[PDB]
RNA sequence: GGGAUAACUGGCUUGUGGCGGCCAAGCGUUCAUAGCGACGUCGCUUUUUGGAUGUCGGCUCUUCCUAUCAUACCG
RNA sequence: CGCGGGGUUAAGGUGCCGGAGUGGACGCUCAUCAGACACCACAAAAGGCGUUAGUACAUCUUGACAGCAGGACGGUGGCCAUGGAAGUCGGAAUCCGCUAAGGACUGUGUAACAACUCACCUGCCGAAUGUACUAGCCCUGAAAAUGGAUGGCGCUCAAGCGU
């Protein structure tokens, strides 16, 4: 028997992914992601836009 | 598949269609396959390929030579055939240990290591040499003689041991070393002596080394 | 085996050993010639016709060139040269038919 | 033994375009743009007349020469590419089940595509990807033959031997089963 | 072979004295039984062609 | 233009592989062709009588031993 | 040192020549200088060369020579101060190529109407200008490839279907017939071997010689003659045209 | 009874016999003949009809080698 | 060979561990576990289409080797044999004409042919080659069973080898 990880085996899995599973599982995510939007939506400095700081074994010390 | 049906089928429809091609190119890649093999191979393997090569290398220039020669240029089997079909013709027309285990019963032991050859098939030794015993596989009766002048050799029976150089203790029991005069029956030969005279026993002079190799090789005296 | 049980050294071993396998290594090289030959014969007994001497036959013989192959390739499903030459078929040739649910052996002799 | 200097010739024909900037040989055609890179080698280039590259080695060896010929014949190759252009010739035969052949163009990469079916009846269908630059079809001159055109012979080469690879028998005996598909004729466009 | 990936038991450079010192008795016995040997006991090649003045 | 033995035909003609080109001239060459043979030759002469003179003298020396035995 | 091709030794009677050949060559032409009279020089510059012996055989009284150019020439004597007769030297600035010498006893005049009317059909060499558009039916291909009528032709061997494939025909051997595309016919299109104005190479030029398809004419042109008496070579025609040094 | 060795192997082990002749590049006492001398071939074993094993073991478990029974891969 | 200070050496070393040269000159070698300094067995007239030096012979514008275009004949389907055997399943002989050369033939192939191809020979090109050996460096020249060794790291115009 050939073995789990044999490359034709593996070619024929990657092929199954591609053709079989693909348009399920992105169908299936598409309208799982379309209820997460759905349960989602039901100065720089001074504003914050720009970041800064907040509030070492790299370099020897000085 | 009745009969010769590959050739049929290739008559009726050919081979591949890159057959000829590939197979060119094999043989001409047949150096670089060797090359490598020689400078690649090792193991056991190496070493047949090398014979193998070396063997082939020496007939190849042995038919250059050949060629060569012819193109510039512009009775052992009988004998032995003839004794072994004599013989063909003519054909056609207690053990010494289990005696001495019986006599223990009734390192004492000493068993000669050595081929040896005893003639008569049961002989009770005198006590001198009693205690000296010699295995049951470890004989030979017969002996091949190679005879110096005709260029023959000869499976002949052993008639007796004359002179063990080794030792002398060995001679007396018959021990078979290397080197060592036997007497041999050569009337399968059939030589001529004097007076138009035929003999019948002969010295010969074993020159193997018969525990190293079994087989027991002796030159004829003549 | 009885020299090698009596043996007493390590190169007595040694020598007993390649000295027999150097006897079957002559003999097989004096054997030579059969092996060759049993093979080939071999190889064509191997592509032998089949056929069955009891079950129903029919043969068809005589001169060469008459038309014995023709009539097998025409009575059954059996290839055989019908090139036109003396000796075209150097061997039997063997085909099958079936006659009112009844299989029958054709051969074409040479 | 140290070969003071050596040198070997290209000509150009009057119709490319050829740059070395450091060692990545680019030649420009009527067909399209051929660019290899060449560093892997020490060689001297010059234009050592109007139409004529000289290739050289200062201080070298045997093997060193030994790849100045073969960079040479590559580099002669590139030409010859981007002047007429390579063709190969595949052809394939079947004894009962005919081999269907598609080529479609994968339109994202921009990439061919050969799918072969009904080779000795396997059910599975043997997809091929197509090298880039190089263009298949269905020749309708002869029946059961395919026509590989493109500039880089290097890639059209390759191609066909992946073809004629992937259409590989197994377990089988070559002297009775004669399907596969195989290269017939290898020349020049023009 | 798969020597590349899967490497095999390494063979030691690393001389043992012993062995040396066997080898080196060894050897020396070696050139004493050659001395015996010829003891026991039982053409000038010429001017090259290539040279310039010959 | 011919055919080449594998199939392909883009392959241009190429010259003999030569590093050592270039390097003498064939007319001196020539003279050095000449002056090799006669070298060869007086090879030849000096090697014939000196093989004579010693094959003369073991005659020589066969004879002499003869004489003596007798 | 090493990396050398491997010499394939020659197992075969037949050996070199050599110098020995070459100068029994100088002996035989210095030799039959002499007797003859009119000594020709003719060219054959790419003809298959199989119909010399058939005009050996016919003017059997005359006696022909061709091997090397440079060495027929110079046993002739190229410089005139080494020369064996009076213009052998301008005989020889005639000889340049694929060029051979006719010793003859008798009339010029007849040697130029026979080489004239000498004509042969022959397979063409590499290098001439196909004069047909000869092709081969889509059918089964016969064994001159369809030139004489099918209804009367063999097919052409199995044997010679993988020359012809390795050659470039895209020929299929299906049921022990040889055929370019389908057993019935039609199916495919065809193969044209050469055309018309085509500079014939070596594949085609193998083709028509498997097809039995002569489309060159062997003929000799006499470059010259040189008279012995008078010691004077006249060129003709071919002597003029073709280029000679 | 005296004497002697304290004991064995440690780049050891494997797949291709021995004896004699022929041939044999080279080397050699001075040279292929004082002589040594591989691969092959010839003659003997070896040809015309198809049981050996003494004290032992028996089971399990871990690990490792491949000189691979099977699985995989190809010539 | 008493206890100390200073100086200079031997064996051995100067990439780091290690104090001292990534010192200088000429070359060789790329090892799918190279080699490393004072030593050999495996081992052999051993295999190497690795590389360099060298020796002795042979061809060479009278055109050397390789290549391309060709020729590659006639007696003659040579003699014996036999379903049939034409150079090419088998035994022997193996000659002559033409020659520029062509063998009573080197392989492929046919039921036999045919045909291809080989030897050899001419045309195109133009300058060194090519046969056998010797010497160096490198591969193999035989290997099992806990993970380890030029001392280690590591080193490739060396930190290997010769002076």
């Amino acid at each position: 028997a050939k073995s789990a990880r044999a490359s034709r085996i593996k070619e024929n899995h990657q092929r199954f992914k591609k053709n079989i599973a693909g348009p399920v599982e992105a169908a299936r995510l598409e309208r799982l992601s379309a209820k997460l939007m759905a349960i989602a939506q039901a100065s720089g400095v001074k504003s914050g836009k720009s970041i800064g700081r907040k509030d070492s074994s790299i370099v020897f010390p000085m | 598949p009745q009969n010769e049906y590959i050739e049929r089928h290739r008559k009726l429809h050919g081979r591949r269609l890159d057959a000829e091609e590939r197979a060119r190119k094999k043989a001409a890649r047949e150096g670089h396959k060797n090359s490598e093999n020689a400078q690649n191979l090792r193991g056991l393997r190496a070493k047949l390929y090398a014979k193998q090569r070396h063997a082939q290398k020496i007939q190849m220039r042995k038919a250059i030579k050949q060629h060569e020669e012819r193109n510039v240029k512009g009775t052992a089997k009988a004998l032995s055939s003839q004794i072994k079909n004599k013989r063909a013709e003519k054909a056609a027309r207690i053990s010494e240990e289990e005696m001495f285990k019986v006599v223990k019963t009734g390192g004492w032991k000493r068993i000669v290591t050595k081929p040896t050859f005893v003639g008569p098939d049961f002989t009770r030794r005198p006590v001198k040499y009693e205690r000296f015993i010699r295995p049951m596989g470890l004989r030979y009766k017969k002996a091949n003689v190679t005879h110096p002048t005709l260029n023959v050799t000869v499976q002949l029976p052993i008639l007796s041991v004359k002179k063990n150089p080794s030792n002398p203790l060995y001679t007396q029991l018959g021990v078979l070393t290397k080197g060592t005069i036997i007497e041999v029956n050569v009337s399968d030969l059939g030589i001529v002596t004097a007076s138009g005279k035929i003999a019948w026993g002969r010295y010969a002079q074993i020159t193997n080394n018969p525990e190293n190799d079994g087989c027991v090789n002796a030159v004829l005296l003549v | 085996v009885r020299l090698l049980k009596y043996a007493q050294s390590l190169y007595q071993c040694k020598q007993l050993k390649r000295a027999a396998l150097g006897r079957m290594a002559t003999l097989i090289k004096r054997l030579k010639d059969p092996l060759i030959y049993l093979d080939q014969v071999r190889q064509h007994l191997a592509r032998l016709p089949d056929i069955n001497p009891t079950t129903r036959t029919l043969l068809v013989a005589g001169f060469p060139n008459v038309g014995k192959s023709s009539f097998v390739r025409s009575v059954t499903r059996a290839d055989t040269p019908v090139e036109p030459y003396a000796f075209t078929t150097k061997s039997l040739f063997v085909g099958h038919l079936d006659y009112k649910y009844l299989r029958y052996q054709v051969i074409d002799t040479p | 033994m140290r070969y003071i200097h050596s040198e070997e010739t290209i000509p150009v024909p009057e119709n490319l375009k050829v740059s070395i900037k450091s060692r990545l040989v680019t030649v420009e055609g009527p067909r399209g743009k051929l660019q290899k890179d060449l560093s892997h080698i020490a060689v001297n280039f010059s234009v050592v007349k109007k139409g004529v590259i000289g290739l050289e080695i200062h201080h070298g060896s045997r093997k060193d020469v030994a790849a100045l010929r073969t960079v040479r014949t590559i580099i002669n190759n590139m030409i010859i590419g981007v002047t007429k252009g390579f063709k190969y010739k595949m052809r394939y035969v079947y004894a009962h089940f005919p081999i269907n052949v598609n080529v479609e163009k994968n339109a994202e990469t921009g990439c061919y595509e050969v799918e072969i079916r009904n080779f000795i009846g396997e059910k599975i269908v043997r997809k091929v990807v197509m090298a880039p630059g190089v263009e298949v079809e269905i020749s309708k001159a002869q029946k059961d033959e395919l026509i590989l055109s493109g500039n880089s012979l290097e890639a059209v080469s390759q191609s066909a031997a992946d073809i004629q690879q992937i259409c590989k028998v197994r377990n089988k005996d070559i002297r009775k089963f004669l399907d596969g598909i195989y290269v017939s004729e290898k020349g020049n466009i023009v | 072979a798969g020597t590349i990936n899967k490497p095999k038991k390494p063979t030691s450079k690393r001389k043992t004295t012993r062995l040396r010192a066997k080898i080196s008795k060894r050897a020396a016995e070696k050139k004493r039984k050659e001395r015996k040997l010829a003891r026991k006991n039982p053409k000038d090649p010429g001017i090259p062609n290539l040279f310039p003045y010959k | 233009l011919g055919m080449r033995k594998n199939g392909q035909v883009w392959l241009p003609a190429k010259k003999a592989f030569r590093p050592t080109k270039g390097l003498t001239s064939w007319e001196l060459r020539v003279k050095k062709r000449q002056e090799q043979a006669a070298m060869k030759a007086k090879e030849r002469e000096m090697k014939e009588e000196k093989e004579a003179e010693r094959q003369k003298r073991i005659q020589a020396i066969k004879e002499r031993r003869k004489k003596k035995e007798e | 040192p090493k990396s050398k091709r491997a010499r394939v030794y020659h197992l075969i009677q037949v050996n070199k020549k050599g110098r020995e050949a070459k100068e029994r060559l100088f002996s035989n032409i210095r030799e039959t200088i002499p007797k003859y009279q009119h000594c020709f020089v003719f060219s054959v510059d790419n003809m298959r060369n199989n119909y010399l012996k058939d005009v050996r055989h016919e003017l059997n009284d005359c006696r022909i020579f061709f091997g090397k150019t440079k060495l027929m020439a110079r046993a002739l004597g190229t410089t005139p101060e080494e020369e064996q007769a009076d213009g052998l030297h301008r005989l020889t600035r005639y000889l340049t190529g694929t060029v051979g010498l006719l010793f003859t006893n008798r009339d010029p005049a007849d040697i130029e109407s026979y080489f004239s009317n000498l004509s042969q059909v022959d397979f063409a060499r590499a290098g001439t200008v196909a004069p047909r558009t000869v092709t081969v039916p889509t059918g089964i291909v016969y064994s001159t490839g369809g030139e004489v009528p099918p209804e009367h032709d063999v097919p052409v061997s199995h044997t010679l279907e993988p020359e012809l494939r390795r050659l470039g025909m895209p020929v299929r051997m299906i049921k022990g017939k040889v055929c370019l595309g389908d057993e019935k016919g039609e199916a495919s299109e065809g193969y044209t071997i050469c055309k018309e104005g085509e500079v014939l190479d070596s594949r085609q030029t193998r083709l028509l010689k498997l097809f039995s398809i002569c489309l060159s004419e062997f003929k000799v042109s006499l470059l010259g003659y040189w008279n012995s008496a008078s010691g004077e070579v006249t060129e003709l025609e071919a002597g003029k045209t073709r280029p000679k040094r």
